[PDB]
């Protein structure tokens, strides 16, 4: 599935809803540290509404039991990412991902 | 037929990006933008084909070009790099 591993804690009840639009930082990499994209290294956050598909399912559930202001490490399962063929040139095959997400807030 | 340009773009995008991101279909990708790119060659007619064009016009040809230089390269990097310009474009165009 996806393994959520809290760096620094959120409000604990100000939870996101099905077409809410969340507000991140993320940095992205593959499970050795390797970092394939970073909001931060851009200066400005990412917005995707939830519930949507507009992301990958990993994101989605992940994403969803995190609270405002809470960092959180996300392991995701290929299953959950992006399969056996991942993305060509980008992501490998089967590639397990580790995003390390901050929920900044709710729109 | 008659089309906002406005419009145009903003269902021309969905499409290409679902077609790349969610199909990993390039040819596909290729198909929808390629018409769009055109219609911009032949220039504003409108009062909100020109404002549209003032706005985004810039970084809709940039694009372009990114495009082009994923054709001769073969680097996804320049493929990322054009789709970096069409989000921006999108996001503003909603
Ligand atoms: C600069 C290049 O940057 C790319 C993002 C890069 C590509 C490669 C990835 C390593 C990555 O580096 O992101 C990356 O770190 C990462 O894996 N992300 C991005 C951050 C959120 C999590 C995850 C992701 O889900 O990406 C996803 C992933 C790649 C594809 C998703 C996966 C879930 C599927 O359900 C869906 O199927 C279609 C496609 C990409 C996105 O987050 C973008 C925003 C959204 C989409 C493309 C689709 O939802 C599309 O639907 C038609 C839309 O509705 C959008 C709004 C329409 C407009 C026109 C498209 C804009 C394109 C934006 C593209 C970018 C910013």
């Amino acid at each position: 599935g996806v393994q959520v591993e809290t760096i620094s804690p959120g409000d604990g009840r100000t939870f996101p809803k099905r077409g809410q639009t969340c507000v991140v930082h993320y940095t992205g990499m593959l499970e050795d540290g390797k970092k394939f994209d970073s909001s931060r290294d851009r200066n400005k956050p990412f917005k995707f509404m939830l519930g949507k598909q507009e992301v990958i399912r990993g994101w989605e559930e992940g994403v969803a039991q995190m609270s405002v202001g809470q960092r959180a490490k996300l392991t995701i399962s290929p299953d959950y990412a992006y399969g056996a063929t991942g993305h060509p040139g980008i992501i490998p095959p089967h590639a397990t991902l580790v995003f390390d997400v901050e929920l900044l807030k709710l729109e | 037929v008659a089309i906002l340009w406005h419009e145009m773009w903003h269902e021309g995008l969905e499409e290409a990006s679902r077609l790349y991101f969610g199909e990993r279909n390039v040819k596909g990708m290729f198909e929808v933008l390629e018409p769009l790119h055109a219609m911009m060659e032949r220039g504003p007619q409108t009062l909100k084909e020109t404002s549209f064009n003032q706005a985004y016009g810039r970084d809709l040809m940039e694009a372009q070009e990114w495009c082009r230089k994923y054709m001769k390269s073969g680097n996804v990097k320049d493929l990322t790099q054009a789709w970096d310009l069409y989000y921006h474009v999108f996001r503003r165009i909603s």
